[PDB]
């Protein structure tokens, strides 16, 4: 709304980063603060509040308030993809809080082996679809919509197999086309390698 | 101005 | 021992018209504080009730709703007819009794979509597809894929079951759906997740995959009209076994 | 629990002077519990449109309250408060002094 | 000179009929400038004074809302008290709370208060140096220890050092030609011998604001004085105050007495003579 007001992001950090939410607030008499943390789908999920001037820190969490120039803050040190969320910022007005928009934090990967390739997946007996993963590509590579195509492609991925010690990036793209060549898909910004 | 905290029941 | 907040239902997919019923329940406190706020997408929270311990303090009256308190820990949200307007994600919340720093805490929300036409609604088609033998070969890992398609309305819950247990690491889904027929109004949606495993335990031919997609559609009783089964809340899975080489 | 019985008091706003219009004041304070009846008096008759503070407290917890009206003092007139509270075994009337 | 701001909340049990009568009232200085009353048809927090109606909608809501959450934790406590006192469902019983802010000339922060009473006797306070608690008796001290586990203290001591007087500073500006004025007293002298001659004397003072004076009597002697009699300050209705205080001296006409009278503003320490 404009009771609370933060940039809308999507904010971007490298991983390892601070990352810094900012917040102002126009309810003079606001007394207590609170910063709420919401996976895409999710429900908020309180990470702390404060009601004093100055700083405030939990683990990697600091919430910043100075009330004459009416701004709470956030830090999030070495920050993580998983930390990859929309934060919200909310002021008690009164018996209630009411909150900001939200800044959506976007913490990149550090890929520490890119090996970008391109695969087209086996599918099952039934098979009207052909299915190409992009992966292993660098954390700086951005993945284009499909071409005025009826081919989809989605939007990069991140993953972690806690296994193998390894952190992956994946796109998938898709046809039910004939023509639809697996080397052409994902036409855009890269220099990878096709399989055969 | 009212307090809006440091309120609680007994 | 401690405190605790539920909301049900998770999700909702019902018509224009229909009568709307959410509960919230709290544990671990009495006399609490309790909130109802409805969220729109890209925006905050938004309060529509504030109920102290023995009645409601807050002034806003929605139109459509209406709130109660039957019990200390209960609260309810209702409407006897609702809107288009009134989809949105439903979340409940709760404070210690007075002006404090207790509480503070969020249900997990309840998710509405109301439709004028429910001919639009669709569940989706799944299917896996299995690693290739390529990236076996250039690293000892495999990916599998997961489609979820043609699915309307577009909150779908995927899910990767390996040997019967739901597993999550090396599992990387889609934040958000995308849409089949971008320009249209109405479009389907799919949705895709992959699930990497190492090219050892792919190839074991022991181990079982399978993708599930819980769906939210319609209610048994809804009307309806169209050739087709009626698309009820249901999960569609695929499976796929490992494959040596 | 603590009872205690209040003080009274019967004033006027302005000085007293024949003719002319003023209000008719009683103060009662240092009572608890807070409920009290209070009524100004006409010649014994009460006089109704009695407006009064809103109820506060002082350091002890113990209340007070302000009753009032407007009214025009004259020779051949005298006024008074009437209080009743749980602490009186009967209720007490207070009568309007000139200079008081 | 100091000033200061606080609130007053009364929750009375009437069992038998329904809720508890609620009444709020917030001063600065001697000064009654918002109320609430759970009995009222507004059933809003309404403003008493006209400098405190220059704040926007926003405002009212907030302390509307804040109000009824007091008035409501009270109610739940006035349950949880019969508990702790093992008393029955029958009988009315009365919850008291206070709080506020003093500063001085400067405008600081000279001192704050968070107390509360039990049927008109002290239940639990907070001490002087806002970190301890004064706790009445073995129910109070229940209270002491869930109030230390949730940090009131360092809450109030949020509201009362900052909030408090950051907005006790807004209001005295706000309203700078009422709140920070001051009413000199019209004084006086009666003496009637009516029936019996000895005559007597109490210095008047009308129409003055603050209501702190420090009135005293002496003839060419130091500060000490052993009387039976004198009135307590007490509200005239417009907005001002009215006091004074009696003395007994000799038969015949007046004699020669001075009346030390001491109140803010005031240009110097006023003695009516008055000697015909």
């Amino acid at each position: 709304k404009q009771e609370v007001e933060q940039n809308s992001g999507p904010l971007s950090v490298p991983e390892g980063a601070i990352a810094s939410l900012n917040c102002t607030y126009s309810f003079l008499g606001s007394q207590s603060f609170f910063w709420y943390r919401q996976y895409s789908g999710k429900s908020p999920e309180l990470i702390m509040f404060t009601y004093r001037e100055g700083d405030k820190e939990d683990g990697r969490f600091t919430a910043q308030l100075n009330k004459a120039s009416q701004h709470v803050s956030l830090l999030i040190r070495d920050s993580q993809p998983s930390d990859s969320a929309t934060y919200l910022c909310a002021v008690n007005d009164g018996g209630r809080l009411t909150f900001g928009d939200g800044t959506t934090l976007t913490v990149k990967p550090n890929i520490q082996n890119p090996d970008p390739a391109v695969y087209q997946l086996r599918d099952s007996k039934s098979s009207d679809k052909s299915v190409c993963l992009f992966t292993d590509f660098d954390s700086q590579t951005n993945v284009s919509q499909s071409k005025d195509s009826d081919v989809y492609i989605t939007d990069k991925c991140v993953l972690d197999m806690r296994s193998m010690d390894f952190k992956s990036n994946s796109a998938v793209a898709w046809s039910n086309k004939s023509d639809f060549a697996c080397a052409n898909a994902f036409n855009n910004s890269i220099i990878p390698e096709d399989t055969f | 101005e009212l307090a809006a905290i440091g309120i609680l029941t007994v | 021992m401690s405190q605790t907040i539920h909301q049900w239902p998770a999700t909702l997919v019902q018509p224009v018209g229909s009568p709307l019923s959410l509960e919230c329940t709290v544990e671990g406190t009495s006399n609490p504080n309790l909130y109802w706020y409805r969220q729109a997408a890209g925006r905050g929270p938004q309060l529509l009730f504030y109920w102290g311990p023995f009645g409601q303090i807050s002034s806003e009256v929605p139109q459509n709703l209406s709130a109660s308190r039957p019990q200390d820990r209960q609260f309810i949200l209702s409407s006897k007819k609702l809107l288009l307007s009134d989809s949105g994600f439903y979340l409940c919340a709760w404070s210690e009794t007075g002006l404090g720093m207790g509480g503070w805490q969020f249900g997990e929300g309840s998710r509405l979509t109301v439709l004028e036409d429910l001919k639009n609604v669709f569940p989706p088609e799944v299917a896996v597809f299995e690693p290739s033998e390529a990236e076996i070969s250039h690293t000892q890992k495999a990916t599998l894929v997961c489609l979820a398609t043609g699915f309307y309305p577009d909150h779908v819950e995927l899910s990767w079951w390996v040997n019967g247990k739901e597993v999550h690491s090396g599992v990387c889904t889609d934040p958000q759906p995308l849409k089949e027929q971008p320009a249209l109004n109405d479009s389907r949606y799919a949705l895709s997740s992959r699930l990497r495993v190492s090219a050892t335990f792919w190839q074991d031919p022991r181990n079982h995959f399978r993708c599930q997609v819980q769906f939210y559609g319609l209610s048994e009783n809804d009307e309806w009209t169209q050739d087709r089964a009626k698309p009820v809340t249901q999960i569609v899975s695929a499976e796929a076994w490992g494959r040596a080489d | 629990m603590i009872q205690r019985t209040p003080k009274i008091q019967v004033y006027s706003r302005h000085p007293a002077e024949n003719g002319k219009s003023n209000f008719l004041n009683c103060y009662v304070s240092g009572f608890h519990p807070s409920d009290i009846e209070v009524d100004l008096l006409k010649n014994g008759e009460r006089i109704e449109k009695v407006e009064h503070s809103d109820l506060s407290f002082s350091k002890d917890w113990s209340f007070y309250l302000l009753y009032y009206t407007e009214f025009t003092p004259t020779e051949k007139d005298e006024y008074a408060c009437r209080v009743n509270h749980v602490t009186l075994s009967q209720p007490k009337i207070v009568k309007w002094d000139r200079d008081m | 000179g100091s000033h200061s701001m606080r609130y007053f909340f009364t929750s009375v049990s009437r069992p038998g009929r329904g809720e508890p009568r609620f009444i709020a009232v917030g001063y600065v200085d001697d000064t009654q400038f918002v109320r609430f009353d759970s009995d009222a048809a507004s059933q809003r927090m309404e403003p008493r004074a006209p400098w405190i109606e220059q704040e926007g909608p926003e405002y009212w809501d907030g302390e509307t809302r804040k109000v009824k959450a007091h008035s409501q934790t009270h109610r739940v406590d006035l349950g949880t008290l019969r508990g702790y006192y093992n008393q029955s469902e029958a009988g009315s019983h009365t919850v008291q709370r206070m709080y506020g802010c003093d500063v001085g000339s400067d405008w600081r922060f000279l001192r704050g208060y968070h107390q509360y009473a039990y049927d008109g006797k002290d239940y639990i306070a907070l001490k002087e140096d806002l970190r301890s608690w004064t706790a009445a008796d073995m129910a109070a001290q229940t209270t002491k220890h869930k109030w230390e586990a949730a940090h009131v203290a360092e809450q109030l001591r949020a509201y009362l050092e900052g909030t408090c007087v950051e907005w006790l500073r807004r209001y005295l500006e706000n309203g700078k030609e009422t709140l920070q004025r001051t009413d000199a007293p019209k004084t006086h002298m009666t003496h009637h011998a009516v029936s019996d001659h000895e005559a007597t004397l109490r210095c008047w003072a009308l129409s003055f604001y603050p209501a702190e004076i420090t009135l005293t009597w002496q003839r060419d002697g130091e500060d000490q004085t052993q009387d039976t009699e004198l009135v307590e300050t007490r509200p005239a209705g417009d907005g001002t105050f009215q006091k004074w205080a009696a003395v007994v001296v000799p038969s015949g006409q007046e004699q020669r007495y001075t009346c030390h009278v001491q109140h803010e503003g005031l240009p110097k320490p006023l003695t009516l003579r008055w000697e015909p």
